[PDB]
């Protein structure tokens, strides 16, 4: 949840 | 030893027990005992604004001494000497100023 | 990558300064109340003076007690790591945010990412909570990560807080005692914002340039005297460079504060922040003529000397009204000097106390661990005060009256000292409340499971019971017949009792005797 | 009005020294800022 | 500025008297200058807000009354507000006397 | 005593400042 | 001091400067000069002055290069301090020591 968000925010 | 060491804390507790029996005696019929049981008998028969506002005043006394006995210290002298210098460096900058203006 | 022995990541530097925010407060970080950002050059060599040690010590202190976020180059070099032991000290002694900031192409060693934990140029430091990297661009490792720190405190500048009492706004003060070229770029940089903050006439040698100079020649001779290797090394266009940058941080000063070397006292450091904050928030012009707030900031930091130099004085006619707020919070905050103040500056104390005060004070102020042992000491023990004090608490706590009385009780049993001793010099029965201070308070330390409150309170309750015997003796020297009339007083509710039967039945001998 | 600790002293001394030379006291009496003070103070005095 | 009103009226007046350098400010204007520009100036510095409020032509008025009472220098006392002796008020109305 | 000797050369060169106005 | 400095033939020079200073006890000085952000030592040359500090008996010294960023668990290393106790321990100590341990 909170690494998908990291990895999204950042691509 | 012990008497040696006891000696100065005995007159202190012995006025304390001193204001006991003192007020023992005085809440007390006060009566010669040989006929204080008639009392018995006959009892049972039946059965400062301005002290205040002075003690305010003689408080205000008391917090001025204390704060004069810490301020009693005599070191603001070394301060008033460190503005002294302030001043002196005033001066200077006057000086300096007249300079600017002789230029 | 994420390590853990904290949350560490990699950023681009086209990332928005908004979502890096809302990323921080969301899960990991809380609202900050207030940030530091130290500017230090990331050079190795770096001197552990013992004033630049105490002053980065209070420094850590004060970000702890107000909850701010600190902001560093986070290299592990120099003053950086000096800074991540301490927070670890006072880790170890609530939790102190310490984000670094710092370039990935900058960085030894990589290890690219349940959480990966790698243990080993500017290698990053491991004390820090925190720690962001980006080298989205300049894969060489130049300077990448000044911009967006800068970006970021913008951002920061421009959100509104609800509780912070600064405006609504957050206050950001860049503490530099940084003698590289980049400090001078980022406190320059800063500067062109709204950011007051401070520097050091210290170790730091630039600082000190700044410091000397609060004319171009002037100043590139400073700049000489301070950095003789330095200049020579530098080339003549960069070095130009270096002066209209100078120029221009010395143009303004309300925004700049700097800290005399010859100080010495331990509260200084916050004395700076607090000033810092105070210009930007006078001189700011947005509430310059406003009033309330400049007090309620003042309030907030310990600061009573310049509030009585600037907020009072004959001019303004604040009126009594306005001092009831800011009275209420300072009862509250525990400044007992500006308690003082505020009552002799023509606050009526009679009048505040209100009924739904107290009742809202006791209710939601009374700690819940003096509850439950006065509880348990009504219960157990019980007395003559006692069962009065708790008859009253309770009273209060649920829904003459003398409102002083409840009062210095309220800061009696929270073993408040100063405050407890500014509200008795108000009270009319001084003599009668000390003694009954000294009674409450040796009878709560004989219930009270603390071992160090319990001599904390055993000291107070001397302290008071020394006052009560300097006291009467005085009121006695003074007059006979009067002194005595007091002695058999009656107490008008203060407990039913007076001097005599409180000293006794605390076994006062020496007010006796 | 401010109720600074020099100015207080300072005009308790006044008013000492006015008690001990009987000296009359003129101020514009209105029970605002430094007026009321001088009056606290008289009071005080002849309570003593 | 009834203060200084007062003042003025009584040093016209042969009543010698006494001001201190403490938190009055307007008191602190006379002991400190004890031309017009100075006295505009140090005014200006001790009523910030006060002669930012006040109209020009008062405030001439003002600087008139404040140069007519600094004209006389031995009716007008001061305190100095280093001095932290308990007798200091008396040798002050003494000195005036 | 001596700080206010100072103070008196300060005025001696502020009325030699008028003197050379 | 100004000789081996304004002579110019080692006024660029570093470590010559620091051992100078460091076997006449002045300890001010050097602070002020060597150290000071331009200079930017390093780690690695603090060493070999430290190790000297240690015999010369120069507490100040050594508690100076500690804290200008000296690491001392790295500097102890198993050939220094075989070398230091074979060739530093006063004879007339290890004497008494062996005599006390024997007996």
């Amino acid at each position: 949840d909170l690494v998908n968000f990291i990895q999204a925010n950042f691509k | 030893y012990t008497v040696g060491i006891v000696q100065e804390n005995n007159d202190q507790v012995w006025k304390f027990q001193r204001y006991f029996l003192v007020q023992e005696y005085c809440n007390r019929l006060n009566i010669p005992f040989p006929f204080v049981v008639f009392a018995y008998f006959y009892m049972v028969v039946k059965k400062d604004n301005e002290t205040l506002a002075w003690e305010g005043v003689m408080k205000e006394n008391y917090l001025v001494k204390i704060n004069t006995k810490a301020n009693d210290n005599s070191e603001e002298m070394r301060h008033r000497f460190r503005q002294l210098d302030s001043k002196l460096n005033d001066l200077k900058s006057l000086l300096k100023e007249i300079a600017n203006n002789i230029k | 990558g994420d390590i853990q022995f904290g949350k560490y990541l990699r950023l681009s530097c086209d990332t928005d300064s908004e979502t890096l925010y809302e990323l921080l407060t969301q899960h990991w970080h809380l609202k900050t109340p207030n940030l530091v950002i130290s500017v230090t050059g990331g050079a190795k060599n770096f001197a552990l003076k013992p004033r630049m040690r105490k002053i980065f010590s209070r420094l850590i202190y004060i970000a702890q007690s107000k909850g701010a976020w600190i902001l560093t180059g986070g290299t592990h070099y120099g003053l950086m790591k000096y800074i991540g032991e301490v927070v670890r000290d006072n880790t170890i002694s609530e939790n102190i945010v310490a984000i670094g900031i710092a370039a990935w192409g900058m960085v030894s060693n990589r290890d690219t990412l349940f959480s990966a934990q790698y243990i080993m140029l500017y290698i990053l430091d491991n004390n820090h909570t925190h720690l962001l990297l980006v080298d989205n661009g300049c894969h060489g490792h130049p300077t990448v990560e000044a911009k967006l720190r800068n970006q970021l405190e913008k951002y920061i500048s421009e959100r509104t807080s609800q509780d912070s009492n600064y405006g609504g706004k957050i206050p950001i003060v860049c503490f530099a005692q940084g003698g590289g070229r980049e400090t001078l770029k980022a406190i320059n940089t800063s500067v062109k914002s709204k950011i007051p903050c401070v520097v050091v006439e210290g170790s730091g040698q630039i600082a000190d340039v700044i410091a000397s100079l609060v004319t171009s020649s002037m100043v590139k001779e400073k700049l000489v005297r301070f950095l003789p290797r330095t200049v020579s090394r530098l080339p003549e266009e960069e070095i130009e460079s270096w002066i209209k940058w100078l120029k221009e941080i010395l143009e303004s000063s309300h925004l700049l504060t700097v800290i005399k070397m010859e100080e010495a006292g331990d509260e200084i450091v916050s004395n700076a922040i607090s000033y810092a904050l105070y210009k930007a928030f006078s001189t700011n012009e947005q509430d310059k003529d406003n009033w309330n707030g400049q007090l309620k900031l003042l309030l907030e930091w310990n600061q009573l000397d310049l509030a009585s130099d600037e907020i009072f004085t004959n001019d303004r006619r604040w009126e009594s009204a306005d001092l009831q707020e800011v009275m209420f919070t300072a009862l509250i905050k525990d400044r007992p000097k500006f308690v003082r103040l505020f009552l002799e500056n023509g606050l009526n104390l009679q009048k505040f106390l209100t009924n739904e005060v107290l009742t809202e004070l006791f209710s939601t102020h009374f700690s819940t661990l003096v509850y439950r042992n006065l509880q348990i000491a009504k219960n157990s023990y019980n007395d003559a005060l006692l069962t009065f004090v708790w008859k009253l608490v309770a009273n209060f706590r649920r829904s003459t009256r003398h409102p002083l009385q409840a009062l210095f009780i309220w800061a009696i049993l929270q073993n408040k000292k100063e405050l407890s001793k500014v509200i008795w010099e108000q009270t009319k029965g001084c003599t009668l409340a000390a003694l009954g201070a000294s009674k409450l308070l040796k009878t709560l330390a004989k219930v009270k499971n603390d071992i160090n409150a319990a001599g904390e309170s055993e000291e107070l309750a001397n302290e008071y019971e020394t006052r009560a015997v300097e006291l009467f003796t005085e009121c006695y020297s003074n007059d006979e017949d009067l002194a005595e009339q007091l002695l058999v007083y009656s107490c008008e509710a203060w407990g039913g009792s007076n001097c005599l039967e409180l000293a006794v039945e605390a076994t006062d001998q020496h007010f006796i005797a």
